[PDB]
């Protein structure tokens, strides 16, 4: 299974 | 069939959204690619829900 890439979308 | 066809991806893995911005998808789900500019792509599933999924669980689907 692959590790997730760093988050690069914006949240709230 | 349209000059600008929609682009699709097929998920290689089950992925569970970690927050309400991410989109839970299942292995073999077909997803519309809405935004692939970053590592997390915005995709839309067959139910019309959209959110972000990791690029690295997705395979591009060939145009017909």
């Amino acid at each position: 299974p692959p590790e997730l890439p760093s988050v690069d979308y914006n949240s709230l | 069939s349209n000059a600008q066809p929609k682009k699709y991806a097929k998920s290689k893995y089950d992925f569970v959204a970690r927050n309400n911005s991410e989109l839970s998808v299942l292995k073999d789900d077909i997803l519309e690619i809405l935004d692939d500019r970053k590592q997390w792509w915005k995709v839309r599933n067959a139910s019309g829900d959209s959110g972000f999924v990791p690029n690295n669980i997705l395979d591009i689907v060939r145009p017909p």
